[PDB]
RNA sequence: GUGAAGAGGGAAACAACCCAGACCGCCAGCUAAGGUCCCAAAGUCAUGGUUAAGUGGGAAACGAUGUGGGAAGGCCCAGAC
RNA sequence: UCCUCCUAAAGAGUAACGGAGGAGCACGAAGGUUGGCUAAUCCUGGUCGGACAUCAGGAGGUUAGUGCAAUGGCAUAAGCC
RNA sequence: GCUCAACGGAUAAAAGGUACUCCGGGGAUAACAGGCUGAUACCGCCCAAGAGUUCAUAUCGACGGCGGUGUUUGGCACCU
RNA sequence: UGCCUGGCGGCCGUAGCGCGGUGGUCCCACCUGACCCCAUGCCGAACUCAGAAGUGAAACGCCGUAGCGCCGAUGGUAGUGUGGGGUCUCCCCAUGCGAGAGUAGGGAACUGCCAGGCAU
């Protein structure tokens, strides 16, 4: 019920610790990982703070 | 200036009780009259009130601004206190000296039986 | 007279307003009266010419928006800081 | 050569110079020496750009001077190492952003303004130009 | 070429000042709100001052922070709780 | 943030830079940065411009009818330069 | 060794042989409480009396004061009798 | 009752020399040289007030400005 | 219910100053007197008491007034979080936040409880 799939594009190595919880609390773990989320205000902040290395697909 | 002064004089102990959360008895003191007022902890509305600008204390009494006005007008405004169950407050002297008219007042607020 | 030709904003802000100094425009802003503000934009080229003259900052001035005349006079000019370019001004209605 | 009388301070942090310049506009004469480029400007280059105007227009017309050379820069001394406090005051500058209007003149032409402040700005490190007094 | 000194070498220790509690935050009777030197801020209800402008909370509850008075002064009050 | 304690690919080579985190094996596929004339894997791809300096492929104040584009101006078939 | 400000990046904290200043006490009242009061400076007039004593009025409104360094406070005065 | 002030105070009680020296270690740390840098130095250049009988630019060039080299005096302490 | 005044608040300058006008039945103020209660490091000035002949001069209250004070958009600019980039002492791009100053303009407060007076 208005769920999105989100897909990690990029690497997570240098970034900073905030995003790395952030991909944690969305649940991505590796790169290419398509990931199925509800469609939360809350959720859309955590795409809007790594929108660089998620690919949001709705 | 003078009315300045008597404000700046009262306001230290009228924000004392302010904190204190007292019903607070507030006397104001003319050349003329004395009034009385007993005014709730948030300080925004009255209890009862006494004058002598009313006319049931006025007309028994020879000057409005003598010490026997000033008893008659804390008798009068205590025992409007105690009919409505007002019993202990504390006396703001608005800024005049305990003395004179105002102690008279309280005297008589006292022995009429409001706890001071 | 001048006879200015306008257009009203789509957007608004800082990126919005770089993006136009870069496409050699620059906004503007209608005030005054009752009527509510317009946010406008001008060529830059044909107002930098026009302001060259004190009757520009003197007169009253005739901005087309829409084919819609707007008599409206020079209040205030935001310059660039080193260049002879204009950033926005401001117009109160006449 | 400009400097202050006094100081609340004798030394100051060494700073940045980002920004924009607030002295943009030609307030008080009809010509101005407007700065382009970002620096610092001595009092002595202020004062031999002040000289090269003054001689270029014959003391015709009025030079005003916009900026004031007030912070002090240290400096250590030859074979001295790095520790030991901070170095001693040896001359003062002007934080110069670009806009900032440098020298105003009026009582001149505008060509006999020009070829001075170009004689003027042959004497700075930064990059000027020349501007006259905007209506508005 | 040897020499210098520096007659400017001393500090003091940080004294840990600031607000301890913010605002919505509930505390116990007691508890430390403002440590502060003057009073940057005022005592409003249950709050009491301490020796040393120290705010503390003379009951339970929420911490309020409002400015009162014609001099538009920072007053810290208790909200019960 | 990386290295330290982290290999791999790129930056010619180049701990700390860019991409990216090596369980093992495969003569399988897609991609990142970066690249596609040959050394050396992949476009001598397409379309429209600019440069003539090997600029690219090292550097300033300043100087100069280099050249491309744009907006305006003042002289001018009562004859301009 | 201790205190104050800056550096210190709007919570705390934060270094350098970084920038500037102080303390190693005082007070039996300079503490407590009640009551009351409100400065600096300048102007005018005025015996000795003068730039400047004291006195009266006026502007001002804390630019003063705080036992001592700085900062933060202080008119309900934490200032003064 | 301690200027134990070297102020978390080694003891109640303590200054120096070694080119006559010695041991353990360090390029964690100096002198030589190298390296980075280029303040300084040196070499250029820009403007041109003037000097040059007149005449800024034959030769010089004040006040100031921009670079180059790595060449002096130095800075750092990366190798030993 | 209307007007006016006094007291106590709320709020803390759109509420404050200034300028002009205006008020006295009541109230308030000044006032009259002081041997007394009480008071002056002298003084009934203040504080206090006993009063009410006079006056609204001052103060206070009310009305008006934009010389200020104050408030204050819209747009833009500065800055900046993240990501990226350049010619990297400093800037730019995408995106998010978004001032200060200034401008137009607003603006000579609003409101509650009690008591009294005159009208209604
Ligand atoms: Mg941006
Ligand atoms: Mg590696
Ligand atoms: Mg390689
Ligand atoms: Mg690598
Ligand atoms: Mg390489
Ligand atoms: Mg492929
Ligand atoms: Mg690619
Ligand atoms: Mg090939
Ligand atoms: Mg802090
Ligand atoms: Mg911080
Ligand atoms: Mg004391
Ligand atoms: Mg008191
Ligand atoms: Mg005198
Ligand atoms: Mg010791
Ligand atoms: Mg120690
Ligand atoms: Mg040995
Ligand atoms: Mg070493
Ligand atoms: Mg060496
Ligand atoms: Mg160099
Ligand atoms: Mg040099
Ligand atoms: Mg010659
Ligand atoms: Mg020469
Ligand atoms: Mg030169
Ligand atoms: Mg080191
Ligand atoms: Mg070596
Ligand atoms: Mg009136
Ligand atoms: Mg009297
Ligand atoms: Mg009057
Ligand atoms: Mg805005
Ligand atoms: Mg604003
Ligand atoms: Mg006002
Ligand atoms: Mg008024």
């Amino acid at each position: 019920a208005k769920t999105i799939k989100i897909t990690q594009t990029r690497s997570a190595i240098g970034r900073l610790p905030k995003h790395k919880a952030t991909l944690l609390g969305l649940g991505l773990r590796r790169i290419g990982h398509t990931v199925e989320r509800e469609d939360t205000p809350a959720i859309r902040g955590m795409i809007n703070a790594v929108s660089f290395m998620v690919k949001v697909e709705e | 200036d003078k009315k300045s002064a008597r404000i700046r004089r009262a306001t230290r102990a009228r924000r004392k009780l302010q904190e204190l959360g007292a019903t607070r008895l507030v006397v104001h003191r003319t050349p003329r009259h004395i009034y009385a007022q007993v005014i709730a902890p948030n300080g925004s509305e009255v209890l009862v009130a006494a004058s002598t600008v009313e006319k049931a204390i006025a007309e028994q009494l020879k000057y409005t601004g003598n010490k026997d006005a000033a008893a008659a007008v804390g008798k009068a405004v205590a025992e409007r206190a105690l009919e409505k169950g007002i019993k202990d407050v504390s006396f703001d002297r608005s800024g005049f000296q305990y003395h004179g008219r105002v102690q008279a007042l309280a005297d008589a607020a006292r022995e009429a039986g409001l706890q001071f | 007279m001048f006879t200015i030709n306008a257009e009203v904003r789509k957007e608004q802000g800082k990126g919005a307003s770089r993006r136009l100094r870069a496409a050699n425009k620059f906004p503007a802003i209608i005030y005054g009266g009752k009527e509510a503000p317009l946010a406008i934009e001008l060529d830059h080229d044909k107002v930098m010419n026009m302001q060259a003259k004190a009757e520009f900052y003197s007169e009253v001035l005739t901005i087309v928006v829409d084919g819609k005349e707007i008599k409206v006079k020079a209040q205030d000019v935001q310059r660039h800081p080193y260049k002879p370019k204009l950033q926005h001004i401001d117009f109160v209605r006449a | 050569m400009l400097q202050p009388k006094r100081t609340k301070f004798r030394k100051m942090h060494k700073g940045r110079n980002r920004g924009l310049a607030q002295g943009t506009d030609v307030s008080f004469g009809s010509f101005g020496l407007k700065a382009v480029g970002r620096g610092r400007l001595t009092a002595r280059q202020i004062e031999a750009a002040r000289r090269a105007m003054t001689r270029a227009v014959k003391r015709q017309g009025k030079i005003w001077i916009r900026v004031f050379p007030d912070k002090p820069i240290t400096e250590k001394p030859l074979a001295v190492r790095m520790g030991k406090g901070k170095g001693n005051v040896e001359y003062w500058v002007a934080l110069i952003q670009p806009g900032k209007v440098l020298y105003e003149m009026d009582g001149v032409p505008e060509e006999l303004a020009r070829e001075a402040f170009k004689l003027a700005a042959a004497k700075l490190p930064i990059k000027t130009t020349f501007v006259t007094k905007t209506v508005m | 070429k040897a020499g210098g000194s520096t007659r400017n070498g001393r500090d003091s220790e940080a004294k840990r000042l600031g607000v301890k509690r913010f605002g919505g935050e509930s505390v116990l009777a007691g508890s430390i709100i403002v440590r502060q030197r003057g009073t940057k801020f005022h005592a409003g209800a249950n709050v009491g001052c301490g020796r040393d402008h120290t705010l503390f909370a003379k009951a339970d509850g929420k911490v309020k922070f409002e400015v009162k008075g014609p001099k538009n002064r920072k007053f810290i009050s208790i909200e019960a709780e």
